[PDB]
C-alpha cells in the first residue's frame, strides 16, 4: 500500500490535471485507507476564502486544513470554528506572521499582484512551512489563465543553530483556458514539480525567512522557464506532429 | 485479464510524498469542503452525434 | 463508506479518462487499486470499448495493409466490428486491442469515392494518421461519416498526443448538412503532469452533385476546416505566451534584480 498509494499518485499523473478536485475525492472513495496521504500528496488548484474578522483573504490547503475547517494566518482561527484544531506554538505563530509579511512583499514584487498566505507548524528538531500564492490574469484578449504556487519547506535545525538544513519541494499549477471560433474551446493545464535541498547560515543577517526566501526565489524563477518551454513550446511541437497544414513532402 | 505492456521504461517518481507531514486534531469528513475545468467536460462528451 | 458497485463505476470513469497511449498504465493502476478483477472484468467491461471507440483507435489486420479505426460507427456489436475500406467484420480485443477472425461483410459508391480522397488527404497532413469512412442512414436519411485518428507516443520522454476528428456529411440533395467534431490532446508528464484538452465544433451546409465531384469538395473542406482549428490554436498558444503568461508572474522584479532579503525584512 505504499504500492497503493504509487499506483494513486501515478494515476494523479495522467489524469486530466483540469478535474483534480472531482479525481482525487473519487480516487479517496476507491481507496479510503489512502485519504490522509493523498490529501497530503496531492496538489489541488488553490482556493480563496475570506476571513471575516480581518475582512482579509487566505489561501488554503491540506496544511491548513483541520477536520473541515481551514485556519487564516491572519486572524489564527479555524472556519468554521473547530474544538483544538491545530496550532503553531507562539513562538511560530510569531516567525509565521513574519513569514506572511515577508512573503507578501514577495508576490508584490514578483506578481504585482494575487494573493499570499503562509502556514507554519512544529517538527521535533525545527519546523515545516507552506508558501502558497495565486494570481490570476485580467481576461485581456478573452484568455483566462491563473498561477498556482506551492512550497512546502522543511527546516532541519542543528543543536549549533549557526546553520540549518532546508528542504523545499515546490509545485506550481499554471492554468489557461479559452473560447473562440478557432480553435474552439482549449484547456491548457497542469503543474510542474521540483526539489531543492540546501544548507544555509542561520544568524541576524541570514534568518531563516530570508533562507527560505532564497530557495522559493532561485526556485521559482526556474519553474517559470520551465513551464514558459513546456506549456508554449514541448507541448506545441506535439500538437504541430501530428498533423501539418503544409502537405508533407 | 492481468497486466498489460507498459513502455515508459521507469516508474515515474512522486517528489510530494517525501514533503513534510502535519498531523492534525480532527480528520476529514469530506474530501473537498464549503474553474479550472473549462470546457474539459465536452472534451469527453462532444460527438457528431 | 462505498459499494463494490460505485467502486468499478469510479475505476471506469477513471479509464475512459486515460490519457492516449496511456491505457496501459491507468489500467494496471485502476486494478491494483480496485483489487478485484472480476468485479474490474464485470464492471469496467463497457469502458475499456468505449475508450477504444472514443479514441478511434487504430488497428491492424493481418491480410489488409490499411489499418483500421475502432469508432461506435463501425460498431457491429458482440464484439465485432466492420472495416468498410475491405467490407469485413473483425473481432476486437479491447485490452489487447488486437484484431482476429475476419469474416467478409454484407452509399456505396459515395463512401468508397470520399474514402479514397480522404486517404489521400490523410497521407498528406498527417504523418501517422489513419480514417476510416462510413455511408449509412441515420434515421431515414444517407449519411457519409469520415473519422480521422493520428498520434505520437513518446513513452520514454514522458509525453503522448493524439488528434481525432469526426465528420458528418447527412446528404439531402442537392444539399448536405456538415457537422464535425475535431478534438486534439497532449499530455507531458515528466516531473508534472500538464495537458491540452481542445475541440472545435462545425455545423455548415454545403453544396452536393456526382460521387466523385462531391468527394473531392468533401475533402477540400476538411483541409480547410482543419487548418483553420490548427491555426487558431498556434495563434492561441503565441498569445498565451507573449501576452497572458508574463501578465502572471514577472520574470525579474522592477528592479532588474534579485531580491534583497534584508530589505524585505526591514
Amino acid at each position: 500500500s505504499d504500492q497503493q498509494l504509487d499506483c494513486a499518485l501515478d494515476l494523479m499523473r495522467r489524469l486530466p490535471p483540469q478535474q483534480i478536485e472531482k479525481n482525487l475525492s473519487d480516487l479517496i472513495d476507491l481507496v479510503p485507507s489512502l485519504c490522509e496521504d493523498l490529501l497530503s500528496s496531492v496538489d489541488q488548484p488553490l482556493k480563496i476564502a475570506r476571513d471575516k474578522v480581518v475582512g482579509k483573504d487566505y489561501l488554503l490547503c491540506d496544511y491548513n486544513r483541520d477536520g473541515d475547517s481551514y485556519r487564516s494566518p491572519w486572524s489564527n482561527k479555524y472556519d468554521p470554528p473547530l474544538e483544538d484544531g491545530a496550532m503553531p506554538s507562539a513562538r511560530l505563530r510569531k516567525l509565521e506572521v513574519e513569514a506572511n509579511n515577508a512573503f507578501d512583499q514577495y508576490r508584490d514584487l514578483y506578481f504585482e499582484g494575487g494573493v499570499s498566505s503562509v502556514y507554519l507548524w512544529d517538527l521535533d528538531h525545527g519546523f515545516a512551512g507552506v508558501i502558497l500564492i495565486k494570481k490570476a490574469g485580467d481576461g485581456s484578449k478573452k484568455i483566462k489563465g491563473c498561477w498556482d504556487s506551492i512550497h512546502v519547506v522543511e527546516v532541519q535545525e542543528k543543536s549549533s543553530g549557526r546553520t540549518a538544513h532546508y528542504k523545499l519541494t515546490s509545485t506550481v499549477m499554471l492554468w489557461l483556458q479559452t473560447n473562440k471560433t478557432g480553435s474552439g474551446t482549449m484547456n491548457l493545464g497542469g503543474s510542474l514539480t521540483r526539489q531543492m535541498e540546501k544548507d544555509e547560515t542561520v544568524s541576524d543577517s541570514s534568518p531563516h525567512i530570508a533562507n527560505i526566501g532564497r530557495l522559493v526565489e532561485d526556485m521559482e524563477n526556474k519553474i517559470r522557464s520551465t513551464l514558459n518551454e513546456i506549456y508554449f513550446g514541448k507541448t506545441k511541437d506535439i500538437v504541430n506532429g501530428l498533423r501539418s497544414i503544409d502537405a508533407i513532402p | 485479464i492481468s497486466e498489460l505492456p507498459s513502455e515508459e521504461g521507469k516508474k515515474l517518481e512522486h517528489f510530494t510524498k517525501l514533503r513534510p507531514k502535519r498531523n492534525k486534531k480532527q480528520q476529514p469528513t469530506q474530501a473537498a469542503v464549503c474553474r479550472v475545468d473549462e470546457g474539459v467536460d465536452e472534451f469527453f462528451t462532444k460527438k457528431v452525434t | 463508506r462505498v459499494s463494490d458497485e460505485e467502486k468499478v463505476r469510479i475505476a471506469a470513469k477513471f479509464i475512459t479518462h486515460a490519457p492516449p497511449g496511456e491505457f496501459n498504465e491507468v489500467f494496471n493502476d485502476v486494478r491494483l487499486l480496485l483489487n478485484n478483477d472480476n468485479l474490474l472484468r464485470e464492471g469496467a467491461a463497457h469502458a475499456f470499448a468505449q475508450y477504444n471507440m472514443d479514441q478511434f483507435t487504430p488497428v491492424k489486420i493481418e491480410g489488409y495493409d490499411d489499418q483500421v479505426l475502432i469508432t461506435e460507427h463501425g460498431d457491429l456489436g458482440n464484439g465485432r466490428f466492420l472495416d468498410p475500406r475491405n467490407k469485413i467484420s473483425f473481432k476486437f480485443d479491447h485490452l489487447r486491442k488486437e484484431a482476429s477472425d475476419p469474416q467478409p461483410e454484407d452509399l456505396k459508391q459515395w463512401r468508397d469515392a470520399c474514402d479514397s480522397a480522404l486517404r489521400a488527404y490523410v497521407k498528406d497532413h498527417y504523418p501517422n494518421g489513419f480514417c476510416t469512412v462510413y455511408g449509412k442512414s441515420i434515421d431515414g436519411q444517407q449519411t457519409i461519416i469520415a473519422c480521422i485518428e493520428s498520434h505520437q507516443f513518446q513513452p520514454k520522454n514522458f509525453w503522448n498526443g493524439r488528434w481525432r476528428s469526426e465528420w458528418k456529411f447527412t446528404i439531402t440533395p442537392p444539399t448536405a448538412q456538415v457537422a464535425a467534431v475535431l478534438k486534439i490532446q497532449v499530455h507531458y508528464y515528466e516531473d508534472g503532469n500538464v495537458q491540452l484538452v481542445s475541440h472545435k465544433d462545425i455545423q455548415d451546409s454545403v453544396q452536393v452533385s456526382s460521387d466523385v465531384q462531391t468527394a473531392k469538395e468533401f475533402i477540400k473542406i476538411i483541409e480547410n476546416a482543419e487548418n483553420e482549428y490548427q491555426t487558431a490554436i498556434s495563434e492561441n498558444y503565441q498569445t498565451m505566451s507573449d501576452t497572458t503568461f508574463k501578465a502572471l508572474r514577472r520574470q525579474l522584479p522592477v528592479t532588474r534584480t534579485k531580491i534583497d532579503w534584508n530589505k524585505i525584512l526591514s
